[PDB]
């Protein structure tokens, strides 16, 4: 009943840098351990199997050592097309087992939010709900703070955040956030706010409208 | 040359059986090796649920208790994953694997995987998007490029394809990852970044497609 | 009861009774005999010059039952070497009592 960690869940790496990917086992597995790579599209690939040998196939950039419950995977150069998420596995006793993974993305240059808001449309009032969102696009890194504020008074529970995966030509990324409100509620309140707080930008950004003037 | 693939139902109501085919080429599967069911949970919970050997031999994950069989058709080179009364916690991508193993020292692992089939439980009916413009509050910017989307709301089951201008647009253009909502029912929003002086002079249709509710929609995106 | 995974079980246990014996076995009778060995398919005890060495079928194998009776064969020269051709690098084996083809080339792939 093998526990394996990869206390990293997550790690940006310059093109042509260092990569190590750790994992750790809840006992001493005795070097059968495996590593897999799956890439974004879910394909799955056998990198290193017993901690250290190379699958036919496999770039030699990849490298794996360790011992007892401690053990790493390592890119030696980074190349774009080893933007995947990394798994151990422990092939010593039943059940087997695997970490929790590593998703490795690639560090860029720090660049700002182009940030937008858009109003709920008149078509989607009359159906009974009205959605707020705020669009932040093309940024680096990944970290943001929205905020969204309705007359002023900040939002909890009522917004959902999604990103897009890591762009393969400029390494940025994009977030939208929605606000849900009833018809009722939307209808109440005049200000309609949303403000990003990110690395690129030297004070937040806020995007609002007016409900009147939609 | 051995190919793994994965085949079955991406959709199934909860308390139903689940039942997957592994189709395996270029390699037959009642010689030496061992055969195995994976599956990835959303969140990155990688499990092992089982194998059947060569021999006809099964070998289940303990915590798969009395749901988990696996079998195989030799005749076929296919074999079988069947899960009973699935609930919305099987909800995950199921992985087939062939395992091997080298007598040099003793390690044993998954050399050729499938390429994953996604399963959702799920007991939300077919339903079709709405869909919204997502436009600037004013018609008129001095900023030198603006955005515009469009909303796909309260759809079931994914997915659906959004393109823009049949297809011709497609620089800028983002399309989020669908989200579940509390419903049941799953919301994206696309959108576009274009220059602001094409707005007026240039129209920006989105193109919505939902096969499962032979739904296709087009939503012309204008500032009101 | 009979998969990879079982046989591959059964050779790690092999191995490490193996490696018990190469550490634990006392010193051959004289000075000159064949050292004993774990090539990973046999364990190979120390071997009397100029004698065959024989050892029982490796019972990890799948087929272990096939061949109870079975032995793997080595020969210790008058000179207290392995046999082994010129042409090869490994030491003379003669496993034909022990075999079973895709099973017994992946036992072999290292």
């Amino acid at each position: 009943d093998i526990q394996m960690t990869q206390t990293t869940s997550s790690l940006s790496a310059s093109l042509g840098d260092r990569v190590t990917i750790s994992c750790r086992a809840s006992q001493d597995i005795s070097n059968y351990l495996n590593w897999y790579q799956q890439k974004p599209d879910g394909t799955v690939k056998l990198l290193i199997y017993y901690t250290s040998r190379l699958h036919s196939g496999v770039p030699s950039r990849f490298s794996g050592s360790g011992s007892g419950t401690d053990y790493s995977l390592t890119i030696s150069s980074l190349e774009q097309e080893d933007v995947a998420t990394y798994f151990c596995q422990q092939g010593n006793t039943l059940p087997f087992t695997f970490g929790s993974g590593t998703k490795l993305e690639i560090k860029r240059t720090v660049a700002a939010p182009s940030v937008f808001i858009f109003p709920p449309s008149d078509e989607q009032l009359k159906s009974g709900t009205a959605s707020v969102v705020c669009l932040l696009n093309n940024f680096y890194p990944r970290e943001a703070k929205v905020q969204w504020k309705v007359d002023n008074a900040l939002q909890s529970g009522n917004s959902q955040e999604s990103v897009t995966e890591q762009d393969s030509k400029d390494s940025t990324y994009s977030l939208s956030s929605t606000l849900t409100l009833s018809k009722a509620d939307y209808e109440k309140h005049k200000v309609y706010a949303c403000e990003v707080t990110h690395q690129g930008l030297s004070s937040p950004v806020t995007k609002s409208f007016n409900r009147g003037e939609c | 040359d051995v190919q793994l693939q994965e085949s079955g139902p991406g959709l199934v109501k909860p308390s139903q059986s689940l039942s997957l085919t592994c189709t395996v080429t270029g390699y037959s599967i009642t010689s030496t090796y061992d055969w195995h069911w994976i599956r990835h949970f959303p969140g990155n919970i990688l499990e092992w649920m089982g194998y059947i050997s060569y021999s006809g031999s099964t070998n289940y994950n303990p915590s798969l208790k009395s749901r988990i069989s696996i079998t195989h058709d030799t005749s076929k080179n296919r074999f079988f994953l069947k899960l009973n009364s699935v609930t919305s916690e099987d909800t995950a991508t199921y992985y087939c694997a062939r395992a091997t193993a080298s007598f040099y020292d003793g390690s044993y692992y998954f050399d050729y995987w499938g390429q994953g089939t996604t399963l959702t439980v799920s007991s939300a009916s077919t339903k079709g998007p709405s869909v919204f413009p997502l436009a600037p509050c004013s018609r008129s910017t001095s900023e030198s490029t603006a955005a515009l989307g469009c909303l796909v709301k309260d759809y079931f089951p994914e997915p659906v394809t959004v393109s823009w201008n049949s297809g011709a647009l497609t620089s800028g253009v983002h399309t989020f990852p669908a989200v579940l909502q509390s419903s049941g029912l799953y919301s994206l929003s696309s959108v576009v970044t274009v220059p602001s002086s094409s707005l007026g002079t240039k129209t920006y249709t989105c193109n919505v497609d939902h096969k499962p509710s032979n739904t296709k929609v087009d939503k012309r995106v204008e500032s009101k | 009861t009979v998969s990879l995974w079982e046989t591959v079980q059964k050779w790690r246990e092999y191995r490490r009774q193996c490696q018990r014996s190469l550490t634990e076995d006392p010193p051959p009778a004289t000075d000159l005999f064949c050292n004993r060995t774990f090539d990973e398919y046999a364990c190979w005890p120390d071997g009397e010059p100029g004698s065959f060495v024989n050892v029982s079928c490796p019972w990890y194998l799948p087929w272990a039952s096939s061949v109870p009776q079975g032995h793997v064969y080595r020969f210790c020269t008058a000179e207290g070497l392995w046999l082994q051709k010129d042409n090869s690098s490994l030491p003379w084996r003669d496993l034909s009592e022990c075999e079973e083809s895709p099973e017994e080339q992946l036992l072999f792939l290292y």
